[PDB]
Order: structure tokens, then C-alpha cells, then sequence
């Protein structure tokens, strides 16, 4: 039987969304499988890294020109396992695509923070990126520990521990406070790994901004 | 270590904890306790922005709006990624200040007759500009 | 024969995000020469999928036959109809389905029950209770949930919606679950999730404990000063 | 094989008294075999219109093949259920030594709580 | 830079006895340089300057290099016991924004007794 | 001419004392005339060397004229002041009958009467 290639997800916005389209040996078809949870859906983002899965459906066809044939196994994964390589798939056979559905799946964009207003980097004002906005993060609870998982991150080195004395040279921001009663205890990987309250929901204004100062 | 927090309110000083006693042996004889710890403040004032308001000697706690969750929360329905309204009864008055908050306010300083308004500091230290 | 058609409801097309037509066939002698046809308004065919089941005690057989159509075509209002051919039956069975139109649309409201005191006496089981009610119209889905992985659906059973006497035009239904005693007295938590059209978000959830529920000490404390004007 | 049901009582909802329309009060029986049960409502010893409660239908249990159960609920004022009125949910089963069982509950049933309240001057 | 301190004391008790007027000083003290401007207001009126004395800057004995000085206002005895609000408005540089006030009147500061009341409903609510 | 000045002892203020850092106390003299105030401290009937208190020079007063007012302040350890011991304000003018005056001050001043408190527990 054939070894997935690659999913590219075309015939959508991005290469997050889109139709599920198994890379078959030289040629490539579209797949329908049954039993299609989010479970294959999150192994099928976790190829392309967009990130998480959000949501699967089955669409009707109403001449949307499905010329790519469709594949002849099943493809059951846990979810938590490997790629599409490391699942077990059934002996070829007919197929279980009875009703002539497209498959659909949504990941999301990944994540990406950076500093701005700080001379040659590695300082300023923290901005984060989700839904494809940016925003700020309230400094209502803003130890050292989590002042050194973003420098890392960046490759800007440890901190410094520059006070409040020279967080005034970058002032307020004006996009949305994302992020809120951020705590971060270990180094992790990144600053959405650690325990916020909830995308969109503050209490905070623009004047009370995080401004962090690494080594550089 | 033994008690579980349940809310942790700054503006009304309110605090929460439950615990669980194993009271003799039976476990259907088990007390459940709730603690209730409440700090007034009686030099400030009704409105805490405003220095000229009137004292405050009325204090009035409900509990059934201070356990309150209002924040959406993520649920996983094997298909999809569902937001979720924990509760539905979701202008509080603050009786004492936020240490995480910074309280300021408008004063006239008059000096060789001209007038300059100026920011002012009503808290003792709170948060530097 | 007897043949039965439920439409597909919104509970339904908010988990499968698919719309199927079912046309149940009970009473069936002849499964060699039997037509299960799907139609729409005009006269158009719709491709079917029909399925065999084993057999039954009184010698019948059962017929399920599933069409698929998009929700853009069927909530626009658009009528369908089902018809059984048989070779014994002179004439097939026509038996239409349709959503209603024009119902207004009520928050429903959720609660729920801890065990009764009197049954964990028995070191047997315990039983929670979630109740929603005075919602319109009569479509509701409730599930439960434990740690965030769903429960094995028989743990659990959920009754139709019922008309409320004192309300016209709103209804209510239940929810039981069963757990054992131990599992109960240790301080699990469940969940009732709970779903239906008129929600803002069209999802709520409630969670119930032993520790968060009717506490037999309340030690109030109350401490006064004149010089803490403000709270970390 | 006939078995003895076990009646239980549930007290109606606080958030729902708290937010003054009315409360719901649950007759929950299970354990009889064969399905074959019928439940009342009555007030201060005098049986309420049949148009005040609802009644389930048998159906099977699950968990213990066998054995059916349903329940009842009547909805009261506020006002009413807070004047101390008092209700009782009567069911009749032949397996029944007097082929009669009751429960009955009120706003006083519950267990005795306490307050240790202290206030401190300084 | 050393942040100043500022602290009001009421009027004496037995000052208002005689009924003739009452006096109420803002003292300012912990601070270097020697350089302050104390102004003093009613409900954000400006007075005059002239109800209003100030002394120039005294070493502390205790702590060199922290200075004190304080403003002395006078009302009249009826006008306090209305119940009228008084302001102290200090500028110095080291302050974080450079200007900070306080207020006292006849309920606040050496009071005769405390009223309070307290209500506590809705105990036995829902909680989860 | 001469008048007779009066004075005023006035406690520490409570939010100083909530930092337990340090007291501080005041002795007002006002309303006298010429220029020649001599003030100092005593502490349980002896005197305290001149480096723990400052007095100030005599300045007119706006409000009366031909009226002077003068102030003394002296620094206190909180937790001496919270022992309960007692302090001294003397004021030696010309003017007095008997050339000497004193003023006495405690922890214990200011404090007060009533402390009329209720609580209601509404358990509805
Ligand atoms: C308590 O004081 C605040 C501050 O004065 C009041 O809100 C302010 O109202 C003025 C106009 O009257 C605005 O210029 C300010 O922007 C407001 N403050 C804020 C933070 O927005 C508030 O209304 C007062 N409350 C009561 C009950 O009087
Ligand atoms: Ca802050
Ligand atoms: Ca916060």
C-alpha cells in the first residue's frame, strides 16, 4: 500500500484549511475516509506544524469538479502518535467513501512574539501574535521567571534586570491586551505554554504595559 | 495545603477557602467547611477616586456574586473545539485599592496666576509612570 | 409494514456536521425486491444508501436507508418525501418530512442535583441530576464528561422533551447519571455539557463536587481596621 | 421475580428559589420489576390535580438488566414553598408488603449547620 | 532623591472648646534638597495665599541629609464643625509624578466614636 | 504690651505609626507678644538632651497683628512610644503669672468613646 509523502491541504485559504489531499506515490487523490475524527485531523496539522486542530467536516458535492480519484484504506491514528507513516492502515480493499464528500480541516496559525520600540532588539514593548493580530500582555503579574522564557526564545540572552528606571523609553501600545495574569514557572518552550486566563479577557489598560530588557 | 481556594477578591477583601475533615471513621460522616475572611476598611471613603466624597459606614456582602465564574471556557467534543458559558447571571463598587493598580487623579495648582492642572498620586506608592 | 421517517435534528448536525434522511422499514418479508427511494419536491432522484440488518425474531426484516444533503438546501425549507416499493404491497408508501417554521426561541436554563443523603447510606451508588428546562424549540443534546474525556454513554440516560403545565409553549427534559459511592466520597468531578439553538454560544457547561456543595460549619471571620484602606 | 422499589426525594434548586419564579421537586424510584408503577402527589393529606405533575414512562436500566424506573416533578410558587407547606410523592407497587411507600420532604429537612462568627476589634 | 513623607494632624481638643478657631498643620518630612511648594485647597477651591503660613527648611537632627518643614492653615470653628474637606498639595522632584496630595476633615483623624454596619446575604448560594 | 500664649501638644499621627518606623510630637505656641519664647521637653521628670528636639524662631502671625506663634518638634522611637511612657512641653515667657507653663501628652490620647457596630446575616 502506499506511504503518505506529505499533506499540502489545497483548495483553501492558506495552507492551514483546506481539502485533505494525501501525496500518493507520483500522483496524488483526494481521501474520505470514515470515521474521520479530530484525532487524524490533529496528526494531519501537526505535518504541515500550522498547529492545532479546530475543527473537520464533510462537505456536500455540488459540482465542485472532484476530479482527484479517492485512496482505497483507512487510516486509523490514536492522534498522540507519530506521523501519518507511524498509524496502521487497513489491506487496500474497497473503499468506505460511500456518500461522494470532500474532507475539510481547520488548524490554526501558529504563534510569534517579538519586541518592539527597543533599540536593535532584544527590547521594548511584548508583542504576541493570534489571530493574526497582534496585541499586549498586562503586567499585573510579571515575575523574573517570566521575563527569561521570552528572552530565550529570541535568542537575546538572560536578562538583566533593568527595573522600571528605563521601561518608560517605549511607552503604551493601542492593539488588544491578549494575554493576562500570565504565570510561567519552568523554562517550557514558549510563553503560550504557561498558565493565562483566557485570549481576549483583561483588566488592565494600555498604560499598564510589559516591557522586557534582555542581555542582547 | 489541606484547603482549596475559591475566590480571592481584592476590592471587597474576600476570601474563600472549603475543606474536608475526616471526622471519625464513618465516610458518610464527614463535615464540609467553608471559611469566610473579610477585611473593612474604615477610613476610606465612597467613591476611592474622588477625595471630597462623604465617609462610608455601610458595607453590604453577597456571596451568590462574589463565586461567580464568567470567562468562556474550551471543550472538546471529539469533532471540534467548543467555547463555553460557565455561568449566566455574568458597576461593582471597589471598597479598598488594588496593590496592581494605579489610582490617579486631576488637581488645580495655581502659581503667578496662571493655572496648571497636574496627575496626582492618591495612593501612597503604588506603580510608577 | 409499517415505515417510519425521522428527520435529522440539530443535535445531529452540530456533532456529525452531516445531513442524513432516514427512513426506517419495519415488517419486511421480501428483502430481494424491496426499493428504498429518496425524492425531492420537483420529481428529482437523490442517490440512497441502503443498508441490510440481520435477522429478527419475528421473521422481519428491517431496512435503513441514509440520503445526504447539505444543510444550505434543507433549512431553506425545501420538502422531501420517502417512498417503499414492494412486490407484495399494490401501491408504495408516500411519507413526507419537513422542518417547521415559526417558533420563537427561549434560553434554557441548567441545574444540577447532588445525591440524595438517604441513598449513599446504602454503600451502593450515588445518582446526579442535571435538568434543563423552559427552552423553545423542543431540540436539546446533553452529555456528560469526566476529566475532559467523554463517559461511556450507558453510565447515562436522557429522556424527549416534555411540555411544561404551567408554561404554554416551553418544555424541559433530564439527565441521570450513576456513579459508585466511594468514587463520590473520594471528590471527583463530573460535568454536564449541554447544548441547544438558543444559547449565545450555543454550548454551556456546569460542574458539580462533593467539597463545593452544602457545607455543615460556616466560620465567618470578620476583622476591622482603620489603617488597611487597601488589598494586595 | 418481584423486588421492593427504593422512593427518593430530591429538594428543589437553590439558585432557582434564589432567583424567585419557582421550584422543582423530583420523585426518583427505581429497583421494581415488572414495569408496573404508579405515582401521586398529594398536599396536607388532600391529593393534587392530576394536571399538576408530570409522569415518565417505564424504561429500562442499563447498568442492572431488569429493572425499570421514571419519575415525577411538580413545580410550586416561591411564595408557597417558602410559607412551609408541606408535599409527599405516594407510590403503589404489588411487590409492596402494604403495596404503599412514602417520602416526604420540606425546606426544614436537611441537617443542623452552625455559625462560629468572630469579630475582631483590632 | 529621597521620596518625602506627608501626614496630617487634626485640630487639638481642647482648642475648639473656646470656639474661637481651629488650626490644622501638613507636615512634610524625609526629603533632600531643601527646595518644597506646599498649597493648600477647600473641596478643589484654591485659597488664598494668605490664609496660609510655611517655615523654610530645618535639618533632622536624627537622620542627616533628610530635611522637614510644615504649612499651618487656619479656619473658623463653625466652618469645621460643617463638616468641610481640606487639601494638602506638595511638589518636589522626587515624587514618581511629582505631586501628591491628602485629605482630612472632621470624621477622619482622631474621630469620638466609629459607626458601622454590616450586612451579609445570599450565604448560602451557589458556588461550584 | 504683653499677652498670654497658649499651648497645644499634639499626638503622632496614626498612619506614621502604622509603618512602626518612628513618632514625631508637636508643641504649638501661639498668640503672645514680644519675641521671647524658651521651650523644652521633659520625659518622667528629667530633662533630655537638646539634640532630640528643634524649636523654631518667632514669626507674625497674618491673621492678628501684633501676635507671634512658635513650634517645637521632637522625634520618638514607635515601640517607646507604644511602652506608655509620657512627655513634657514647658514654655517659659514673661508674660505668664507664673513665668512657667506645662502640657502633658500619652499614648492614650485620642482614643475613642463609642465603637457602635451591627451586623445582619440574611441568609435568603
Ligand atoms: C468616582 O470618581 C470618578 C473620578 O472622578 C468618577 O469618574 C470620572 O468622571 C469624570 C467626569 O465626571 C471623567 O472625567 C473621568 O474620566 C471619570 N473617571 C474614570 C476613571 O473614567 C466616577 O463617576 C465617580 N463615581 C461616583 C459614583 O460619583
Ligand atoms: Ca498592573
Ligand atoms: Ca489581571
Amino acid at each position: 500500500s502506499p506511504v503518505p509523502e506529505g499533506v499540502r491541504l489545497a483548495d483553501g485559504p492558506g495552507h492551514c484549511k483546506g481539502r485533505v489531499e494525501v501525496k500518493h506515490q507520483n500522483q496524488w487523490y483526494t481521501v474520505c475516509q470514515t470515521g474521520w475524527s479530530l484525532r487524524a485531523a490533529k496528526v494531519v496539522c501537526r505535518q504541515l506544524g500550522c498547529g492545532r486542530a479546530v475543527l473537520t467536516q464533510k462537505r456536500c458535492n455540488k459540482h465542485a469538479y472532484g476530479r482527484k480519484p479517492i485512496w482505497l484504506s483507512q487510516m486509523s491514528c490514536s492522534g498522540r502518535e507519530a506521523t501519518l507513516q507511524d498509524c496502521p492502515s487497513g489491506p487496500w480493499g474497497k473503499n468506505t467513501c460511500n456518500h461522494d464528500e470532500d474532507t475539510w480541516v481547520e488548524c490554526e496559525d501558529p504563534f510569534d512574539l517579538r519586541l518592539v520600540g527597543g533599540d536593535n532588539l532584544c527590547s521594548g514593548r511584548l508583542e504576541v501574535l493570534h489571530k493574526g493580530v497582534w496585541g499586549s500582555v498586562c503586567d499585573d503579574n510579571w515575575g523574573e521567571k517570566e521575563d527569561q522564557v521570552v528572552c530565550k526564545q529570541l535568542g537575546c540572552g538572560k536578562s538583566l534586570s533593568p527595573s522600571f528606571r528605563d521601561r518608560k523609553c517605549y511607552g503604551p501600545g493601542v492593539g488588544r491586551i491578549w494575554l493576562d495574569n500570565v504565570r510561567c514557572s519552568g523554562e517550557e518552550q514558549s510563553l503560550e505554554q504557561c498558565q493565562h486566563r483566557f485570549w481576549g479577557f483583561h483588566d488592565c489598560t494600555h498604560q499598564e504595559d510589559v516591557a522586557v530588557i534582555c542581555s542582547g | 495545603d489541606e484547603r482549596i481556594v475559591l475566590v480571592d477578591n481584592k476590592c471587597k477583601c474576600a476570601r474563600i477557602t472549603s475543606r474536608i475533615i475526616r471526622s471519625s471513621e464513618d465516610p458518610n460522616e464527614d463535615i464540609v467547611e467553608r471559611n469566610i475572611r473579610i477585611i473593612v476598611p474604615l477610613n476610606n471613603r465612597e467613591n476611592i477616586s474622588d477625595p471630597t466624597s462623604p465617609l462610608r459606614t455601610r458595607f453590604v456582602y453577597h456571596l451568590s456574586d462574589l463565586c461567580k465564574k464568567c470567562d468562556p471556557t474550551e471543550v472538546e467534543l471529539d469533532n471540534q473545539i467548543v467555547t463555553a458559558t460557565q455561568s449566566n447571571i455574568c458597576t461593582e463598587t471597589c471598597y479598598t485599592y488594588d496593590r496592581n493598580k494605579c489610582y490617579t487623579a486631576v488637581v488645580p495648582l495655581v502659581y503667578g496666576g496662571e493655572t496648571k492642572m497636574v496627575e496626582t498620586a492618591l495612593t501612597p506608592d503604588a506603580c510608577y509612570p | 409494514i409499517r415505515v417510519f421517517a425521522i428527520p435529522p435534528s440539530f443535535a445531529s448536525i452540530f456533532l456529525t456536521k452531516s445531513t442524513k434522511l432516514t427512513c426506517l422499514v419495519t415488517d419486511l418479508t421480501t428483502y430481494d425486491s424491496v426499493t428504498i427511494s429518496w425524492t425531492r419536491q420537483n420529481g428529482e432522484a437523490v442517490k440512497t444508501h441502503t443498508n441490510i440488518s440481520e435477522s429478527h425474531p419475528n421473521a422481519t426484516f428491517s431496512a435503513v436507508g441514509e440520503a445526504s444533503i447539505c444543510e444550505d438546501d434543507w433549512n431553506s425549507g425545501e420538502r422531501f418525501t420517502c417512498t417503499v416499493t414492494h412486490t407484495d404491497l399494490p401501491s408504495p408508501l408516500k411519507q413526507t418530512i419537513s422542518r417547521p417554521k415559526g417558533v420563537a426561541l427561549h434560553r434554557p436554563d441548567v441545574y444540577l442535583l447532588p445525591p440524595a443523603r438517604e441513598q449513599l447510606n446504602l454503600r451502593e451508588s450515588a445518582t446526579i441530576t442535571c435538568l434543563v428546562t423552559g427552552f423553545s424549540p423542543a431540540d436539546v443534546f446533553v452529555q456528560w464528561m469526566q476529566r475532559g474525556q467523554p463517559l461511556s454513554p450507558e453510565k447515562y440516560v436522557t429522556s424527549a422533551p416534555m411540555p411544561e403545565p404551567q408554561a404554554p409553549g416551553r418544555y424541559f427534559a433530564h439527565s441521570i447519571l450513576t456513579v459508585s459511592e466511594e468514587e463520590w466520597n473520594t471528590g471527583e468531578t463530573y460535568t454536564c455539557v449541554v447544548a441547544h439553538e438558543a444559547l449565545p454560544n450555543r454550548v454551556t457547561e456546569r460542574t458539580v463536587d462533593k467539597s463545593t456543595g452544602k457545607p455543615t460549619l460556616y466560620n465567618v471571620s470578620l476583622v476591622m481596621s482603620d489603617t488597611a484602606g487597601t488589598c494586595y
